[PDB]
C-alpha cells in the first residue's frame, strides 16, 4: 500500500504513554509533560532524556510546552526513522513478549504479507504494539499473530487507513 | 605526567564475570595478554542514581544498584586478595578508598 | 558534592544547605580531599589499622535533613511559580489597558543568517607587508617563467569538496556554509525560484518534500544525516552496483550427476550450449514455436552461485547522494563514462573556478592551444569498466561496446580535453599507484620548465570497487573490519596513522586536481596563487622481492656532501648571487647596444624602401635574444644555482631560492596510511632528511596525517595532501590527527617529528613537505612554499596591477560559482572547439594565435585575421 | 544490567606523554601570541604545571628553540610569550629529575541559585570570596564552623610570577594543624 | 494589450514606437534571442531616452544585477526611488522595497542571529545614513557582487503586484514589454521622480487635432 514514515506526533505520544504505563487515549495532547507526571520530577526527567535521545535536540522549555506543540517542534527537524530509543524498546518488547522463535523480522514479514503494510507503516504498528504491551509473554504463534492483527487495526484507526 | 599511563576498559560493575575478568586482566602477565600490574589502590566509585524510589517501590533497579555499589565491591576486593595471595604478595597491600 | 550524577538534582538547594554552616564541595575540592588519603603518611596509617576520613563538611549534624531539604525546595519552587504567574498577569493587564499598539514599538526584528559560501581565495597583503618577509635582494633575481605556482585546486572525496573537507579536517564541525554546501552536494536541498503553494518563494527547499528550508534550519534538519552518510563508514551497496561485502557472490564449478529437466532457449543460445558442452548436452528443435529444448546430461559442467562473508565492511565513500547531474553533467556523458571520470570532470571544473577561470578558453587569450597540458593520472583507472569487460561480459550481461576505452587510465584526461579544455598541449599520464599524484606534480613541473607547456592540470583519482577491496584484503594491506570491531573501534576511528594499534589502511575513492602554471603567466592573467611548487621528486628504493614494501629512496632529495663544510659557500648567500646577476645584466645591456649599432651599419646597405621591414624583423629578433639572455642569467643565479653544486641539497636549494632555511619547513604532510611498515619508514625518512640538512635541535616538523579523516584513496592520495598543504599555507592552521589516541613508542626515537592530536592555529607556515610511498617503490616528495614569498620578487606596480586583476576575477568567480550551484550548471560541456575545422591547421601551426571575444555569440574563438598576422 | 561489557581486546592504553608535552607547549605558545590566554589567567599556570610534570631533555630543547626564535618586537603578546617562555624553561630545567606533582590551581567555587523577575531558576558555580587558592580552602576546613562545635601570591594579576614560584617547595613555618 | 494611443512624440515615446515595430511585434520563441543580441543598444536607449532607465547602471557604465555589489544596488534604489528635492520617498511601497533589500543584505552577510539595524522602515526617511549604517556593520557587501539567490529575490520583489511598479527595467527577459510599458502615465505629472527631470523621457497623452 502507500508507504508513510511514522509521524513525530505518534512517536512522542507512544514514548510518553509507555514511560507513564498508560494507554494512548489516557494521555491527552493538550496537557504538558509537567502536568501528566503529577509532581514527580524524576519521571519528568526520564521522559525528557528519552525524547532528547530519540529526536537529538529538545526545545528551550519542554516542561511547560504541550505535547502537540512539542510534536510540531520535532516534525520541523524529524526525518521519519525510528532512532536509538524506539529501536531498543521494540527489541525489548519482541524479545520479552513474543514466543521463542518469533523475532522482529518475522513480525515485519507477517505485516508485509498478511496486511501488506510496508516498512514505514510496520514501524507505526510496532509503536502501537509497544503502547499496548501485554502482561505476560504470548504462549503460541497464533495469539501472537492475533495480537499483531489487533495492533494493525488500532494503527489503521488512529492514522486513518483501511485494511 | 611523565611515567603515567591510563588504561581505559569497558566494564559493568554489575556483572560478577566482568569484575573477575578485569582483575584477572590487571594481574595476568603481558605474555598471557594482561597488564602485569599489582594494584596499590582501588577506588570503586561506580554508582547509578536511584531517585524517587521509597521502600514500597524497591524492585529490580534497586536490587541491581545494590549489587554494583556493595555486593560487587566486596567481590572485587575478594578477587584482588585471591590474586595477591596466589603470587605470595604479603608486603604490598592495595588501599581501598 | 555538587554536580555529580548522584547530586546534580540537589544543586539548586546547595546554596540553602550552606546557610546552616554546612560545607558543600565542588568535584575538584572533593577529589583533592580524597587524593589526600593516597599521600604516603595516610597510606602508612592505613597499613596499621583502618582509617575513617570524615569529609562531610558537617552534613551529619543537620537534624531532620529531609524536612530542611523539602522546605528549601518548596520555597524555591513557590517563589519561581509566583513570580512567573504575577509577571504574566501584570503583562496581560498592561496589554489590555494600553492595547496591542504599545508592544509593537517595543518589539524588534530578528535577522537570521543566510549561507554566503566563499571561494576562500588567498588574502593579498599591501606591498609594504609582503616586501618585509622576503629578503630585499629577491627582486629581479628569480626568472618567473621558471617558478611554478598552484593557481587552483579541488577534490571530490568522502567529505565532499576541498571546502567541506577542510572544515571537517581543521575544525571537526561544519559552519552554516559547510552544512548548506554538504546538503546541496548530497541532494538534500535544491533551489526553488517561482510559485510554491501559490506564494512566490526564492530559496532552498527539501529535495523530496519540496517544503521550504531556511538556511538556519539546514544544520538542525540535515547535520545528523550528512555526518551519518559522509567520510569513512560502512560500505553502502547502493553506491557500488549492489556490492555487499557481507554477501560476496562467487561461483563453484560442479559436475552434473543427474540429467537436468530440459529448459526452452533460442536456437542461437542452444547452438552456443552445444558448442560448449559437446555430447554432454542434447538440443532438439520444438516444431510448434521454433525455440529449442536444451537438456544437460550426466557429466556436464555447471556453475552454482555461493556467497562468502568478506571482513572489509568499511570505506571512505563519497557522500551518499553525490550525483554529477547536481554539478551539471548531462545523462549522455554519465551513461558513456566510468564514474571515476565523473569525479575528475567535477574536480577539474571546480579547480578552474578556484583559479577564477569560469571559461577555460580564457586561457587561450594568453597561451597557444599547444601550451595547456594534462599531466594528471590514476593508480588503476576505470575499474568499473574493467569489471564490465572481464566479469559482466563473461556473464553475457548488457555492456556498452566501447567499455574497453573507459577502462584506460589515460581516458579520464581525454574526456577532460574532449569536454572542457580542447587543448593540443602535452598529455603525460602517470601511473604511480599511491604516489601517482606526486609523480603527477613532478611531471607537470618538468613539462612547464622544459617549455613544452605553461599550464598543467595535475593530480590523481581512484575508485573503490569490490575486486580491489578484495585483493587489498588478500595482501593484508587494508584493516580487517571484524578485528577492529573486536577491539571496540567504530568506523570513524579505523584510520589511525602513527598509533600503537594501527593495523592497515582504510580504502577511499575520489579525485584531486591542481592547476599549476608559470608565475609570470599567473601574474599576467591575474589568477589567485595558493603556493609555489618549490621542489618535486620521485625515487625508487633498491634490490628486493617485496613490491608493497616502502623504502628510503626519497631520502636522496636531501643528498649533500659534508667532507669540506668549514667555510660557507658564497653560492648559498643571496647577496652574492644578486651581485653576479647585476654584473651580467650590465653585459647583456652592452650586448644590446653593440647589436643595435651593428644593425644600423647593416641597414645602410639595404635600400631605403625595404629598410622598414628589415629593421622591424631584426629589432624583434634582438629583443627576443635580450630577454632570452636576461632570463638565462636570472635562471643561472636565481633558480638553478644549486643544480651543479654537490654541497647544496635539492631540498635545501628549493627553499634557498626564496631565502628560506631548512628550519622554515614547518609542516610535513605524511602519507600516513595507518600501516605498520609505512608510518615508521616515513617518520624515519623525514627524520634522516632533517638530521643531514642540520635542522636546529628542538625544531621538529609537525606531521599532518589527513588520511585519518578521508582514508587512503590510492591514486588521489597526494592530490588531497597537496590541497590540504595549500589550505595550511594560506590559513596558518595545522589540523591535528583526531585519531592519534596514543603515538607509537617506537616513533619517540625521531626527534625531528611532532605528531599533534589537535588543531594548532599558528602565526604562519612558510613551507609544507608532501611525501608519498606508492606500491612498486614509487617514493615522492613535493615542497610547497607560501605564495607571499613570490611577491617579493616583483615591483610595487606589477604587484598592484596583479592585486586589481585578482580582485576583479575573484568577484566574477563568486558570481559564476553561486549561479552554477543553484541552477545545477557549474559544469558546462563545450559543444565546439575555439576554432572551426577550417582554421584547425592554421591555429595549430601559428604559435601567436590567440582567441578574442566573438561579437555575435559573445564567446571566445579564433578569428582568421588574428592567425599568421603581423600585429 | 548484568550483561558483560569487559573484553581484554577493548583496552585502550595512553602512555605517549613525551609527544603531548611538546603539543601542550606549542598550544600554549600560540594561545598567548593570538591573545586567547592572558597574563592574568590561571589557565597559563595550570599549563605550566602540566608541562613541568612532563619535562625531559627533548622538551627543554623544543622550548629553547621556539622561545629563543620568538621576536619580542612583533607585539606585546610576543614579548609576553618570550618572558613566560624563558621562565618556563628555567622551571623545566629545575624539575628535570624531580617526580611529577598533583597541584590544582583552579579557583574554588561555591553554589549560587538565582530566580530572575520572570521566575526562571538558574544554578551556577560562582567563585567564593574568602577562598581563592587551595591553601586557603585547607585553612577554612581546619577552622570548621559553628554547626561542627561540641562542648601572598600573584594569581589573577601576574601568571608569569606565579609560574616563577612553581618549582620552589615553600617551607611551612607552622602547620595548619596548630590553628 | 495592442490598443492605439496618441502621445506626444518625445524621445521616450519614439523609443516606445521603435520597440513596438522591432521587439514587441516578434513571436515569443524569437523575443529572448533578439533581446540578448540587441542588449547593449537597448540599454543605451533606455538610459538616454526612456522614463524607466536600466537599473543596473553604476555611474554611466551599463552593468547587470549579477555584476553589481550590494552597496551599488542600494545606492541605485535610493537614486531612482527617493526624491532629493522633497527629501521623501516618492511612494511608501518603494521605501518598503528598499528596506526589504537592506534587510536581505544583513541576512546574507551576518554570521549569527542579530537585531536588524533597520528596525522600522520609517528610519529610511534619511536613506544615505541608513545605507552607511547597514554597509558599516557588513562592509564585505561593499565589495561582493549580488549572490544569484539575491538577484532572484530582487526580481521577485520587482513583480510584487501589491506595490507601485518599480521605476526602472531590472532585466531583459520574456517580461520586458510589461516592465517597459506598465504604469507609464503618472511620470508626466511628477517630473521630480524622473531621471534628469527631463519631460522628453515621459509619455504625455494628447490629440493630434486638439493640439492645434
Ligand atoms: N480610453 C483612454 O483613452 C485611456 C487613457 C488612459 C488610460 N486608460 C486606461 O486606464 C487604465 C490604467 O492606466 P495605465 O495606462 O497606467 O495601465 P497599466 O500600466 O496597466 O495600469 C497601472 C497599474 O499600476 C499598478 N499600480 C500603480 N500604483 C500602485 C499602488 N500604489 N499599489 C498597487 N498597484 C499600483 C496597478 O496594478 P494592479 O491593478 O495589479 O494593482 C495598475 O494595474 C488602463 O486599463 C487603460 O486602458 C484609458
Ligand atoms: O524531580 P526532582 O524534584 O527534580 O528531584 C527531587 C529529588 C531530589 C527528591 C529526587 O531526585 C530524589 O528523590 N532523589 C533521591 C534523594 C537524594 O537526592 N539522594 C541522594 C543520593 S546521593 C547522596 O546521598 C550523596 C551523599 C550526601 O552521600
Amino acid at each position: 500500500i502507500a508507504d508513510e514514515p511514522v509521524k513525530a506526533s505518534l512517536l512522542l505520544h507512544v514514548l510518553v504513554a509507555h514511560k507513564l504505563k498508560k494507554s494512548l487515549d489516557s494521555i491527552p495532547m493538550s496537557k504538558t509533560i509537567k502536568d501528566l507526571v503529577g509532581g514527580k520530577s524524576t519521571v519528568q526527567n526520564e521522559i525528557l532524556g528519552d525524547l532528547g535521545k530519540e529526536f537529538g535536540t529538545t526545545p528551550e522549555k519542554p516542561e511547560e510546552t504541550p505535547l502537540e506543540e512539542l510534536a510540531e517542534t520535532f516534525q520541523d527537524t524529524f526525518s521519519g526513522a525510528l532512532g536509538k530509543q524506539s529501536s531498543s524498546l521494540l527489541s525489548r518488547l519482541i524479545s520479552s513478549k513474543m514466543p521463542g522463535g518469533f523475532t522482529i523480522t518475522v513480525a515485519r514479514k507477517y505485516l508485509q504479507t498478511r496486511w501488506g503494510l510496508p516498512s514505514g507503516r510496520q514501524d507505526g504498528v510496532l509503536l502501537v504494539a509497544l503502547s499496548n504491551e501485554p502482561a505476560a509473554r504470548l504462549g503460541s504463534e497464533a495469539d501472537a499473530k492475533a495480537f499483531l492483527d489487533s495492533m494493525a487495526q488500532k494503527y489503521a484507526s488512529i492514522v486513518g487507513v483501511d485494511l | 605526567a611523565k611515567g603515567s599511563t591510563l588504561i581505559v576498559v569497558p566494564f559493568n560493575q554489575g556483572s560478577k564475570q566482568d569484575v573477575e575478568a578485569l582483575i584477572e586482566f590487571i594481574y595476568d602477565t603481558e605474555k598471557n595478554g594482561g597488564l602485569g600490574w599489582d594494584l596499590d589502590a582501588i577506588i570503586p566509585f561506580a554508582a547509578i542514581p536511584e531517585q524517587g524510589i521509597e521502600l514500597e517501590h524497591i524492585d529490580s533497579k534497586s536490587e541491581f544498584a545494590h549489587r554494583i555499589m556493595l555486593t560487587n565491591i566486596l567481590r572485587m576486593m575478594g578477587c584482588v586478595k585471591k590474586q595477591k595471595s596466589a603470587r605470595g604478595i604479603e608486603t604490598r597491600p592495595a588501599q581501598v578508598i | 558534592t555538587r554536580g555529580t550524577g548522584l547530586m546534580s538534582a540537589n544543586n539548586i538547594i546547595a546554596e540553602g544547605i550552606e546557610k546552616m554552616g554546612v560545607r558543600t564541595f565542588s568535584q575538584k575540592e572533593m577529589a583533592f580531599n580524597l587524593l589526600g588519603l593516597l599521600t604516603p603518611e595516610v597510606v602508612e596509617l592505613c597499613q596499621k589499622s583502618p582509617v575513617m576520613a570524615d569529609l562531610n563538611g558537617g552534613l551529619q549534624f543537620v537534624p531532620e535533613l529531609k524536612e530542611f531539604t523539602a522546605k528549601l525546595r518548596k520555597e524555591l519552587v513557590e517563589t519561581s511559580e509566583v513570580r512567573k504567574a504575577v509577571s504574566i498577569e501584570t503583562a496581560l493587564e498592561h496589554k489590555v489597558v494600553n492595547g496591542n499598539s504599545a508592544d509593537a514599538a517595543y518589539a524588534q526584528v530578528e535577522i537570521q543568517p543566510r549561507a554566503n559560501i566563499q571561494l576562500d581565495f588567498p588574502e593579498l597583503k599591501p606591498y609594504k607587508q609582503v616586501k618585509q618577509i622576503a629578503p630585499a635582494e629577491l627582486e629581479g633575481l628569480l626568472d618567473l617563467e621558471r617558478v611554478i605556482v598552484v593557481t587552483g585546486f579541488a577534490e571530490v572525496g568522502p567529505w565532499g569538496s576541498a571546502r567541506t573537507r577542510w572544515e571537517m579536517e581543521a575544525f571537526g564541525e561544519f559552519s552554516l556554509e559547510g552544512c548548506v554546501e554538504m546538503a546541496w552536494i548530497m541532494g538534500f536541498i535544491s533551489y526553488h525560484n517561482g510559485n510554491l503553494k501559490g506564494r512566490p518563494y526564492t530559496g532552498w527547499v527539501d529535495s523530496k518534500t519540496k517544503e521550504p528550508v531556511d538556511d538556519k534550519d539546514v544544520k538542525a534538519k540535515y547535520e545528523t544525516s550528512i555526518l551519518e552518510h559522509s567520510g569513512i563508514r560502512l560500505i553502502e551497496p547502493e553506491l557500488f552496483n549492489g556490492y555487499n561485502p557481507e554477501k560476496k557472490e562467487m561461483i563453484q564449478e560442479v559436475i552434473v550427476e543427474e540429467d537436468l529437466e530440459p529448459f526452452e532457449a533460442s536456437k542461437e543460445t542452444a547452438e552456443q550450449f552445444k558448442h560448449q558442452h559437446g555430447d554432454k548436452v542434447d538440443i532438439f528443435e520444438i516444431p510448434e514455436t521454433g525455440e529449442y529444448s536444451v537438456k544437460l546430461l550426466k557429466g556436464a559442467t555447471l556453475y552454482i552461485p555461493k556467497a562468502l562473508r568478506f571482513d572489509r565492511l568499511v570505506a571512505g565513500q563519497i557522500p551518499t547522494g553525490w550525483n554529477a547531474k547536481t554539478y551539471g553533467i548531462s545523462d549522455d556523458i554519465i551513461s558513456q563514462v566510468d564514474p571515476i571520470t565523473l569525479f575528475v570532470l567535477v574536480s577539474v571544473v571546480e579547480a578552474f573556478i578556484a583559479s577564477g577561470i569560469t571559461d577555460p578558453y580564457e586561457m587561450y587569450k594568453y597561451v597557444h592551444v599547444s601550451e595547456v597540458g594534462n599531466c594528471s593520472g590514476s593508480g588503476m583507472g576505470g575499474v568499473s569498466a574493467l569489471r564490465g569487460m572481464f566479469k559482466d561480459r563473461f556473464k553475457d550481461e548488457p555492456v556498452q561496446n566501447d567499455i574497453l576505452q573507459e577502462s584506460f587510465i589515460n581516458t579520464m584526461s581525454a574526456w577532460v580535453n574532449m569536454l572542457l579544455i580542447s587543448s593540443s598541449g602535452p598529455i603525460k599520464t602517470p601511473v604511480g599507484a599511491c604516489a601517482t599524484s606526486v609523480e603527477s606534480v613532478d611531471i607537470g613541473v618538468e613539462t612547464i620548465l622544459s617549455g613544452k607547456a605553461r599550464i598543467c592540470i595535475v593530480g590523481g583519482y581512484d575508485d573503490f570497487q569490490e575486486e580491489g577491496s578484495f585483493e587489498f584484503g588478500n595482501m593484508k594491506a587494508t584493516s580487517n573490519t571484524l578485528e577492529e570491531f573486536e577491539h571496540g573501534r567504530t568506523p570513524a576511528e579505523m584510520s589511525r596513522p602513527a598509533t600503537t594499534t594501527r593495523n592497515g589502511f582504510m580504502e577511499a575513492q575520489g579525485a584531486g586536481i591542481q592547476i599549476i602554471m608559470q608565475a609570470d603567466l599567473a601574474l599576467k592573467m591575474g589568477v589567485p596563487i595558493y603556493g609555489i611548487v618549490a621542489m618535486a621528486a620521485t625515487a625508487t628504493d633498491k634490490i628486493g622481492r617485496s613490491v608493497p614494501a616502502p623504502g628510503k629512496g626519497i631520502l636522496t632529495t636531501a643528498r649533500e656532501h659534508h667532507s669540506s663544510v668549514k667555510y660557507a659557500s658564497p653560492n648559498l648567500n643571496m647577496k652574492y648571487r644578486k651581485r653576479q646577476l647585476v654584473t651580467r645584466e650590465a653585459q647583456i645591456k652592452d650586448w644590446v647596444e653593440n647589436e643595435l649599432e651593428a644593425l644600423k651599419l647593416e641597414a645602410e646597405e639595404i635600400p631605403s624602401e625595404d629598410q622598414n621591414e628589415f629593421l622591424l624583423e631584426r629589432t624583434r629578433e634582438i629583443h627576443n635574444e635580450a630577454e632570452s639572455q636576461l632570463r638565462a642569467a636570472q635562471q643561472q643565479w636565481g633558480n638553478d644555482f644549486y643544480k651543479r653544486d654537490p654541497r647544496i641539497a635539492p631540498l635545501r636549494g628549493a627553499l634557498a631560492t626564496y631565502g628560506l632555511t631548512i628550519d622554515d619547513l614547518g609542516v610535513a604532510s605524511f602519507h600516513g596510511t595507518s600501516t605498520k611498515a609505512n608510518d615508521k619508514n616515513e617518520s624515519a625518512t623525514i627524520n634522516e632528511m632533517m638530521k643531514h640538512l642540520g635542522r636546529s635541535e628542538g625544531n621538529p616538523v609537525i606531521g599532518v596525517f589527513q588520511k585519518f579523516l578521508t582514508g587512503h584513496p590510492k591514486g588521489a592520495a597526494g592530490a588531497w595532501m597537496m590541497n590540504g598543504a595549500l589550505q595550511i599555507l594560506n590559513s596558518g592552521i595545522i589540523p591535528g590527527n583526531r585519531n592519534a589516541d596514543n603515538v607509537d613508542k617506537i616513533l619517540e626515537q625521531f626527534e625531528y617529528v611532532l605528531y599533534p592530536s589537535k588543531t594548532l592555529k599558528t602565526d604562519g607556515v612558510r613551507a609544507v613537505s608532501i611525501t608519498s610511498f606508492g606500491f612498486g617503490q614509487k617514493g615522492g616528495q613535493a615542497i610547497v612554499v607560501h605564495p607571499d614569498y613570490l611577491y617579493g620578487a616583483i615591483t610595487e606596480d606589477r604587484y598592484n596591477e596583479y592585486v586589481a586583476k585578482v580582485s576583479a576575477r575573484e568577484k566574477s568567480a563568486y558570481k559564476f560559482f553561486h549561479n552554477g550551484m543553484i541552477y545545477n550548471k557549474l559544469f558546462v560541456s563545450k559543444e565546439h572547439a575555439p576554432y572551426t575545422d577550417e582554421l584547425e591547421e592554421d591555429v595549430y601551426l601559428d604559435p601567436l594565435a590567440r582567441v578574442s571575444k566573438d561579437k555575435k555569440s559573445g564567446s571566445l574563438t579564433f578569428n582568421s585575421k588574428n592567425i599568421q598576422s603581423k600585429d | 544490567g548484568v550483561a558483560t561489557s569487559f573484553s581484554r581486546k577493548k583496552a585502550r592504553t595512553f602512555d605517549s606523554s613525551w609527544n603531548w608535552a611538546k603539543q601542550s607547549l606549542l598550544s600554549l605558545y600560540f594561545e598567548i601570541i593570538h591573545g586567547v590566554l592572558k597574563n592574568v589567567d590561571r589557565e597559563v599556570v595550570s599549563e605550566a604545571i602540566n608541562i613541568m610534570n612532563r619535562s625531559n631533555d627533548a622538551l627543554i630543547k623544543f622550548m629553547e628553540y621556539h622561545i629563543s626564535n620568538t621576536d619580542e618586537t612583533k607585539g606585546e603578546n610576543y614579548q609576553l610569550v618570550k618572558t613566560l617562555g624563558e621562565q618556563l624553561i628555567e622551571n623545566c630545567k629545575q624539575v628535570l629529575d624531580v617526580d611529577p606533582v598533583y597541584k590544582d590551581v583552579a579557583k574554588p567555587t561555591g553554589p549560587k541559585t538565582a530566580i530572575d523577575k520572570n521566575g526562571n531558576i538558574t544554578y551556577s558555580e560562582e567563585p567564593r570570596e574568602k577562598v581563592r587558592k587551595l591553601s586557603q580552602y585547607v585553612q577554612e576546613m581546619a577552622l570548621g564552623g559553628p554547626i561542627t562545635k561540641e562542648s601572598e601570591d600573584a594569581l589573577d594579576k601576574d601568571s608569569t610570577k606565579e609560574v616563577a614560584s612553581l618549582p620552589n617547595k615553600s617551607t611551612i613555618s607552622k602547620t595548619v594543624s596548630s590553628t | 494589450m495592442g490598443e492605439p494611443i496618441h502621445k506626444i512624440a518625445t524621445r521616450g515615446v519614439m523609443l516606445w514606437k521603435e520597440f513596438d515595430e522591432t521587439i514587441f511585434n516578434l513571436p515569443k520563441n524569437k523575443l529572448v534571442p533578439t533581446l540578448e543580441a540587441k542588449r547593449d543598444y537597448i540599454i543605451s536607449r533606455l538610459n538616454a531616452d526612456f522614463q524607466k532607465p536600466w537599473f543596473a547602471t553604476v555611474n554611466g557604465q551599463a552593468r547587470d544585477l549579477a555584476t553589481m555589489t550590494y552597496e551599488e544596488v542600494a545606492k541605485r534604489l535610493v537614486e531612482l526611488m527617493f526624491i532629493r528635492s522633497t527629501n521623501s520617498w516618492f511612494d511608501v511601497t518603494w521605501r518598503t522595497f528598499t528596506g526589504d533589500f537592506l534587510r536581505r543584505v544583513e541576512e546574507r552577510f551576518t554570521k549569527s542571529k542579530t537585531l536588524s539595524l533597520i528596525q522600522s522602515y520609517s528610519l529610511l526617511d534619511k536613506p544615505d545614513e541608513a545605507i552607511e549604517k547597514v554597509f558599516n556593520a557588513y562592509p564585505a557587501a561593499r565589495e561582493q557582487f549580488l549572490n544569484a539567490q539575491d538577484i532572484d529575490h530582487f526580481l521577485s520583489m520587482c513583480q510584487n503586484p501589491m506595490q507601485k511598479p518599480v521605476p526602472f527595467v531590472p532585466v531583459l527577459d520574456r517580461r520586458f514589454e510589461i516592465f517597459f510599458k506598465k504604469d507609464s502615465l503618472w511620470q508626466s505629472e511628477h517630473l521630480e521622480a524622473v531621471v534628469d527631470q527631463d519631460v522628453q523621457r515621459t509619455c504625455i497623452l494628447h490629440g493630434p487635432v486638439a493640439a492645434q
